[PDB]
């Protein structure tokens, strides 16, 4: 299966600062990588689709980039409502697989 | 917009169709060639009142909503007009959902009749990708 | 607009079949592809599978073919059956549309001898 590796596993930041989260695939997946946010006691929320395409209703501070095997999710000026888990998921090949997640916490 | 063969091959690769769900890039370029002759503005009104839209001739009865087709289902959750842009983003997004059904690329009649079983790789050969 | 909600037992025994239901409100199930995803302890997400408009299904090989995803148009809902469960199947189960735009609230199912 396509293996997705996310780093760092955890990242602490002070609100107002920006961060970038990494997701690397074991093989090329084109632009077929979606990013999800998940807070405790909540279901995942789609933030970015197909590596860099925006999602209606998501804050503009969230952006995605990358192609092939290297992708990143960037948050321009983190807000308190952004703390939680972030997962990347590939849809290039079946079975769909998820990265192990990156926890974003207040420093 | 009318794409050049190699121009579309590079664009589709950029849009992640190089090996999407088991289908090599040539399949998509070949499909576009026979479905719309590489024309992003191509439209074809069908008998059932539905219309095929764009470079990949996506149908208004199952995939997009053009607000004029009977039992429309809008499986792609998008307006057909979005599939008529010179920007292939929306068509690719929807085509990916279509091919994700068990029927795969058989959804494209032209692809089935003129591409399936042929050396589809030829469609991306001789191109700077 | 669309709403999804999981329902079913929260406690099951080893070896039995775990069954969950996802009720869809706001539109017909015949108008989208439907999926099941689960979260194991330690923030590990696993895509279980999905059923597309033609009835075709795609199941994660990790489930070793113990999974079944079906639909019921009349009740506008779809289901998840997982046979011969073990404690390794304890997780929070979520239903969601294929696009990833709509999700249920998720439901914890614990597999225990007690």
């Amino acid at each position: 299966d396509i293996v997705l590796t996310q780093s760092p596993a955890t990242l602490s930041v002070t609100p107002g600062n920006s961060v970038s989260l990494s997701c690397r695939a074991s093989q090329s997946i084109g632009n077929n990588l979606h990013w999800y946010q998940q807070k405790s006691h909540e279901s995942p929320r789609l933030l970015i689709k197909f590596a860099s395409q925006s999602i209606s209703g998501i804050p503009s501070r969230f952006s995605g980039s990358g192609s092939g095997t290297d992708f990143t999710l960037s948050i321009n000026s983190v807000e308190t409502e952004d703390f939680g888990m972030y997962f990347c998921q590939q849809s290039n090949s079946w079975p769909y697989t998820f990265g192990g997640g990156t926890k974003l916490e207040i420093k | 917009k009318v794409f050049g063969r190699c121009e579309l091959a590079a664009a589709m690769k950029r849009h992640g169709l190089d090996n999407y769900r088991g289908y090599s890039l040539g399949n998509w370029v070949c499909a576009a060639k026979f479905e719309s002759n590489f024309n992003t503005q191509a439209t074809n009104r069908n008998t059932d009142g539905s219309t095929d839209y764009g470079i990949l001739q996506i149908n208004s009865r199952w995939w997009c909503n053009d607000g004029r087709t009977p039992g429309s289902r809008n499986l792609c959750n998008i307006p057909c007009s979005a599939l008529l842009s010179s920007d292939i983003t929306a068509s690719v997004n929807c085509a990916k959902k279509i091919v994700s059904d068990g029927n795969g690329m058989n959804a494209w009649v032209a692809w089935r009749n003129r591409c399936k079983g042929t050396d589809v790789q030829a469609w991306i050969r001789g191109c700077r990708l | 607009d669309v709403q999804l909600q999981e329902s079913g037992p929260s406690l099951v025994k080893p070896s039995q079949t775990l069954s969950l239901t996802c009720s869809v409100t706001g539109d017909s199930i015949t108008s989208d592809y439907w999926s099941w995803i689960r979260k194991f302890p330690g923030n590990r997400l696993e895509y279980m599978g999905y059923v597309s408009y033609s009835g075709s299904t795609y199941y994660n090989p990790s489930l070793k073919s113990r999974i079944s995803i079906t639909r019921d148009t009349s009740k506008n809902q779809y289901y998840l059956d997982l046979n011969s469960v073990t404690t390794e199947d304890t997780a929070t189960y979520y239903c969601a549309n294929w696009d990833g735009d709509y999700w249920g609230q998720g439901t914890l199912v614990t597999v225990s001898a007690a």
